[PDB]
């Protein structure tokens, strides 16, 4: 009984050892959370239909007036990018809990 | 005016219960201010386009590279002679900057 | 609708600068002798 | 370069630190992109030296009190901050936070969750009381 | 048994050192804390679980 | 398992520390 558990332990070694992909459900966890960020930071190179997706480019084009209706544009879908983010990320907390 | 006044306003409460309190991130600002233009010594032939004796008909309009130059706008924005200045992705008077 | 406080701003300008009266706006009316602020709120009546 | 200032580069107005390039750019290279498409790197118009955009250091700040009902006195901990980073923190460049009665230090204890101010660190272990991150706790006691 | 704690400075992916963007975003009331709220939430939780 | 993040970080995207190090999850394992 005892020789048999130190085998089963060692085998247990050995696998972990030598296959990739064993933890595949803990990197899945790792994966998701990255890929959820990644994504958030390429929200912000959308235009949303301003004139850029760069507040700079706007501010030191357009004057306060014209600037206003493209920078509400940037504000209404960064808004929905985080507001994505964060609805994702609390039904995926409840998967994790 | 205090880390514990900030956290009571955040909190929306006048008391704050024992525990962490996350609050607003902080963040050094400018020290100064920089520009870097390619240094021109020369400025815009402006001249030789909106006083030209000479300009194009509409089926054949003309089109003239500007390249290499200086160009102040704060000249062209400011001569009232200009029934029509209307700038789409720029404003007129931010062009200096 | 009522009012808490009403003000009227008389002045005399060139038909060409009447655009300048707009709240927001450039030009040497608007930025050397009458400003409105950006977030204006009242009626602009001019007349020949 | 190393300053936290308002940099302009052919029309751009930005702020960032500016820092020499280690990146080998190509001479067509002019501006310097990051994976998150934004400007980590740019070309001076005048000196060619191309230069590295950083943000100006920042990180959150918490606030580790034994309840104003227990007591008023409070500790500060700066999330991800080394040490070195609130001396960094003056006001002749004044940060979004006006206050500044901890960057009189003497007590700022480096955590792993970052830089913590007004908490004494001491050697002792103790139940948690309140979480700061990365095994460190804190408490309010004699 | 957990996943990444994260927080995101709602000011500062939206408004890119922009004040009228602030100025623009406090429009929206408290959208922006709400969301922080929410983040808080999840973080505290991986320390619980 | 193997655990971008600054260019996240120029954006206010910000990671924390869990409270219990993976020293102390060993010691409580
Ligand atoms: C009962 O099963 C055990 C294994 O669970 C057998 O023990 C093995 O015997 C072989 C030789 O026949 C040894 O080489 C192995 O090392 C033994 N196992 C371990 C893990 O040490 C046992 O022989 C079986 N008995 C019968 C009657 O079949
Ligand atoms: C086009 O020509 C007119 C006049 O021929 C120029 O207008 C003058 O501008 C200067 C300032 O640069 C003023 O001091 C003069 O009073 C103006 N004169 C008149 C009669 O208007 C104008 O500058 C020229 N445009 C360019 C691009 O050279
Ligand atoms: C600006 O002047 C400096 C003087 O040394 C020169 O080296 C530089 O090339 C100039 N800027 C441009 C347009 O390259
Ligand atoms: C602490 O709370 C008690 C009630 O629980 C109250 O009577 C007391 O005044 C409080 N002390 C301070 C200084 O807040
Ligand atoms: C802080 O920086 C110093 C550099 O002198 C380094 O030695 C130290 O380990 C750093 N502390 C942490 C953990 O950030
Ligand atoms: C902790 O112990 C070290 C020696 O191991 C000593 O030098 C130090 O002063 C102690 N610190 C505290 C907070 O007691």
């Amino acid at each position: 009984i005892a020789n048999q558990f130190n085998s089963a332990i060692g085998k247990i070694q050995d696998s972990l050892s030598s296959t990739a992909s064993a933890l595949g459900k803990l990197q899945d966890v790792v994966n998701q959370n990255a890929q959820a960020l990644n994504t958030l930071v390429k929200q912000l190179s959308s235009n949303f239909g301003a004139i850029s997706s760069v507040l700079n480019d706007i501010l030191s084009r357009l004057d306060k007036v014209e600037a206003e209706v493209q920078i509400d544009r940037l504000i209404t879908g960064r808004l929905q990018s985080l507001q994505t983010y964060v609805t994702q990320q609390l039904i995926r907390a409840a998967e994790i809990r | 005016l205090d880390p514990l006044s900030e956290t009571k306003c955040t909190l929306k409460s006048f008391t704050v219960e024992k525990g962490i309190y996350q609050t607003s991130n902080f963040r050094v600002q400018p020290t100064e201010s920089i520009v870097r233009f390619p240094n021109i010594t020369n400025l815009c032939p402006f001249g030789e386009v909106f006083n030209a004796t000479r300009f194009a008909s509409v089926y054949a309009w003309n089109r003239k590279r500007i390249s290499n130059c200086v160009a102040d706008y704060s000249v062209l924005y400011n001569s009232a002679s200009f029934s029509t200045f209307k700038c789409y992705g720029v404003s007129p008077t931010k062009l200096n900057d | 609708l009522c009012f808490t406080n009403v003000y009227a701003d008389s002045f005399v300008i060139r038909g060409d600068e009447v655009r300048q009266i707009a709240p927001g706006q450039t030009g040497k009316i608007a930025d050397y002798n009458y400003k409105l602020p950006d977030d204006f709120t009242g009626c602009v009546i001019a007349w020949n | 370069k190393n300053k936290c200032v308002n940099f302009n580069f052919n029309g751009l107005t930005g702020t960032g630190v500016l820092t020499e390039s280690n990146k080998k750019f190509l001479p067509f290279q002019q501006f310097g992109r990051d994976i998150a498409d934004t400007t980590d790197a740019v070309r001076d118009p005048q000196t060619l030296e191309i230069l590295d955009i950083t943000p100006c250091s920042f990180g959150g700040v918490s606030v580790i009190t034994p309840g104003t009902n227990t007591s008023n006195q409070v500790a500060v901990l700066y999330q991800g901050v080394n040490c070195t980073e609130v001396p960094v923190a003056i006001h002749a460049d004044q940060l979004t936070p006006t206050w500044r009665v901890y960057s009189t230090g003497s007590n700022v204890f480096q955590t792993r969750a970052g830089c913590l101010i007004g908490a004494e660190h001491v050697n002792n272990s103790y139940e948690c009381d309140i979480p700061i991150g990365a095994g460190i706790c804190a408490s309010y006691q004699t | 048994v957990s996943m990444t704690k994260t927080s995101v400075d709602c000011t500062m992916y939206i408004c890119g050192d922009s004040t009228e963007c602030s100025n623009l975003l406090l429009q929206y009331g408290s959208f922006c804390t709400q969301l922080n709220r929410a983040l808080t939430g999840i973080a505290v939780e991986q320390d619980k679980n | 398992v193997t655990l971008l993040i600054c260019a996240q970080k120029f954006n206010g995207l910000t990671v924390l520390p869990p409270l219990l190090t993976d020293e102390m999850i060993a010691q409580y394992t």
